[PDB]
DNA sequence: GAGCATCCGGATCCCCTGGAGAATCCCGGTGCCGAGGCCGCTCAATTGGTCGTAGACAGCTCTAGCACCGCTTAAACGCACGTACGCGCTGTCCCCCGCGTTTTAACCGCCAAGGGGATTACTCCCTAGTCTCCAGGCACGTGTCACATATATACATCCTGTTC
DNA sequence: AACAGGATGTATATATGTGACACGTGCCTGGAGACTAGGGAGTAATCCCCTTGGCGGTTAAAACGCGGGGGACAGCGCGTACGTGCGTTTAAGCGGTGCTAGAGCTGTCTACGACCAATTGAGCGGCCTCGGCACCGGGATTCTCCAGGGGATCCGGATGCTC
C-alpha cells in the first residue's frame, strides 16, 4: 500500500465521486452498473462494451474507468451481488443479482408459445391502418395465471364487478367507441 | 458405426486375441537394413527376427499404454506428439 | 493359476495366453515379474473410463449435435 | 414554450511518460580463524616378484551333415481414395486456493564426559565335501508305429452396437 | 415410444494334420560307494570401541491464521483433422534344390597352476604442522520514495424533439 499508489495517484479518484448528474436517474457511483443492468433488457446480460455504452451518456469516458470497472466488479463479487452467464456466445455478460433465482437447467423447450402470440398482435393491426391499440387482446390475467378460456373469462367479470364505481364504469363506453370511430377510417366499411 | 466407438470394439478383440500385429518380412528386412550399417553381411536366423519382433511389439504396446494415460491427464483422448515426449523422458529413455 | 484360466477359456492345453493371465491377475506375481516380455502372452483387458461415452451421444444442452 | 432522462462538446483539474536523489532493504565481497588434508619417524604382516618344475585348455587340421540364400508360382492381404462429425483449439471468468506477511516461542541442535554391550584379533578342535579308483542305472538320441486335441468348417440361430 | 437392418458371437456336429506318446535298441554321462586326507567353520577367552543418555546454552527452522492475486475446472462453439466404406494391385508364403560355415573330430604347444623361500610396497601408529574452506564484519546493487511546468483525455459542463 505504497505512497506512490496511495497519495501520488489518489487525488484523481476522491475528486470525482457521486457526480453522474447528466444521467439524472440514479447518478450514484455504485448504482451506474446496476442501472445499466436493468437497462440492458436481455436474458444473458450486458457484456463489457454493452455496459460501457449503457453507462456512457456523459460524465464517463474512461481515463481510469477501464480498470476501475474491473476493480468495482471484484468488489461486487466480494459482496456477492453479481450473477452472470459464461460461454463464447456471450463474451462475459454480467447481470446484477436481481433475485432472478438460479435453479436446475433441464427442461428448455425450443419455443415460447405463450409469447409467440404477441408478434401476431403487433403485426396484424399495424399492417392495418388502425394502429396497435392498448394491450386489450389479453388482460393482466395473462401473467397473473396461465389458464384456458373459461378461467380467463370468469376472472375479468370479477375484475369489473369488484370495481363498483358507476363513474369508472362510464368510461368503458366512452373510451371504446373511439375504436368504433376509427374502424370507419382504417377499413372503408365495417 | 461411429468411428470413435468402433475403435473400442477393436480394443476388446485385439487385447483378447494373441498374434503378431506388424508384418513379418517388412520387419525382417527392416532389422537387416539396420544391421548392414552396423556390420555388413550380418545374417539373421528365423528365431532371432521373431524374438526381436515380439520384444518390439511389447515395447510399443507399453508405450501406447503409458501415452494413453497421458491423454486423460490432459483432459483429452487422442495421442498428440507431446504425449510421446512426456512418456519417454519420464522413463529415463529420452533424457 | 494358469490351469484355472484354461477352463475359463474353454481350452484344455495351456497356451501362452493363460501364462500371462495367471501372472497379471496376481498382483504379488506382478512384483516378482512383469517388467519382462512373454512370448504370445497377450495383454489383460485394461479399458479406461474416459472412453465409453455412456451419456447420450447427443449434446448435453439439446438434441442437436 | 416548457418538464423529464437518452445523446451530444465545452474548460479546469489531475496521472502517463521519464530522470534523477530519500532512505531503506537484501545480497555480494574482503577479513579472520579453526579443523582436516598434508610432511616426517617406525613398524611391521600381505603381497607382488623371483627360482625352479609339471599337468591340461585351447588354435590348428579338416569332416559330415544340417540349416539359410535364391527359384518358382499360388493365393490373399495391405494400400489407396473420398466424406463426415468427433474433437483438438480459443475465449472467458466461477471459485477455490498457493503464496506473502506477520506472531510465537518451543524444537532442532552442539558442548564436555561416563558407562554396558557388541564387533574384530587370537587360539583349539571338529564334521561336510573333497582326491582316491571303481561300479552300474538313469536318460538322451536315432529308427519304427501309431495315435489324440487344436484349428478351423457346414448347419442353425441368436445378442451388440449405433441411426433414424 | 420402440421397431428395422447386416454382421458378429453363440451351439452342434464335422473334417483334417501336427503334436504327442509308445515301443525297441544303444550308448556316455551324470549319480553312487567308501575311505584317506587338509582346510572353513563351531566354540573359548581377550580387547578395546560403539551406541544410550546425562546435561545445559542460544538460535534458526516449524506452526498457524489472515490477505489479496490468480490459476485450475468448467461451460459453450466454429472449424480443423482422423477413422469408416469400397476397390484393385502387389506385396507376402510354399517348400523342393543348392551353398555357405556352425559344430564336431585329432593331436600338440602354450600361458597358466603350484611349492618355497627373500625383498620391496604401503597403511598403520602414535607424533607435529599447514592452505583452502567457511563464518562474519562492511557496503554495493534495483526498487522503492519524491519533487518539478504543464499536457491530452477525462469529469465538470454546453446544446437537440411532438401533443
Amino acid at each position: 500500500m505504497t505512497e506512490s499508489l496511495v497519495l501520488s495517484p489518489a487525488p484523481a479518484k476522491p475528486k470525482r465521486v457521486k457526480a453522474s448528474r447528466r444521467s439524472a436517474s440514479h447518478p450514484t457511483y455504485s448504482e451506474m452498473i446496476a442501472a445499466a443492468i436493468r437497462a440492458e433488457k436481455s436474458r444473458g446480460g450486458s457484456s463489457r462494451q454493452s455496459i460501457q455504452k449503457y453507462i456512457k451518456s456523459h460524465y464517463k469516458v474512461g481515463h481510469n474507468a477501464d480498470l476501475q470497472i474491473k476493480l468495482s466488479i471484484r468488489r461486487l463479487l466480494a459482496a456477492g451481488v453479481l450473477k452472470q452467464t459464461k460461454g463464447v456466445g456471450a463474451s462475459g455478460s454480467f447481470r446484477l443479482a436481481k433475485s432472478d433465482k438460479a435453479k436446475r437447467s433441464p427442461g428448455k423447450k425450443k419455443k415460447a408459445v405463450r409469447r409467440s402470440t404477441s408478434p401476431k398482435k403487433a403485426a396484424r393491426p399495424r399492417k392495418a391502418r388502425s394502429p396497435a391499440k392498448k394491450p386489450k387482446a389479453t388482460a393482466r390475467k395473462a401473467r397473473k395465471k396461465s389458464r384456458a378460456s373459461p378461467k380467463k373469462a370468469k376472472k375479468p367479470k370479477t375484475v369489473k364487478a369488484k370495481s363498483r364505481k358507476a363513474s369508472k364504469a362510464k368510461k368503458v363506453k366512452r373510451s371504446k367507441p373511439r375504436a368504433k370511430s376509427g374502424a370507419r377510417k382504417s377499413p372503408k366499411k365495417k | 458405426y461411429r468411428p470413435g466407438t468402433v475403435a473400442l470394439r477393436e480394443i476388446r478383440r485385439y487385447q483378447k486375441s494373441t498374434e503378431l500385429l506388424i508384418r513379418k518380412l517388412p520387419f525382417q528386412r527392416l532389422v537387416r537394413e539396420i544391421a548392414q550399417d552396423f556390420k555388413t553381411d550380418l545374417r539373421f536366423q528365423s528365431s532371432a527376427v521373431m524374438a526381436l519382433q515380439e520384444a518390439s511389439e511389447a515395447y510399443l504396446v507399453a508405450l501406447f499404454e503409458d501415452t494413453n494415460l497421458c491423454a486423460i491427464h490432459a483432459k483429452r483422448v487422442t495421442i498428440m506428439p507431446k504425449d510421446i515426449q512426456l512418456a519417454r523422458r519420464i522413463r529415463g529413455e529420452r533424457a | 493359476l494358469a490351469g484355472n484360466a484354461a477352463r475359463d477359456n474353454k481350452k484344455t492345453r495351456i497356451i501362452p495366453r493363460h501364462l500371462q493371465l495367471a501372472v497379471r491377475n496376481d498382483e504379488e506375481l506382478n512384483k516378482l515379474l512383469g517388467r519382462v516380455t512373454i512370448a504370445q502372452g497377450g495383454v489383460l483387458p485394461n479399458i479406461q473410463s474416459v472412453l465409453l461415452p455412456k451419456k447420450t451421444e447427443s449434446s448435453k444442452s439439446a438434441k442437436s449435435k
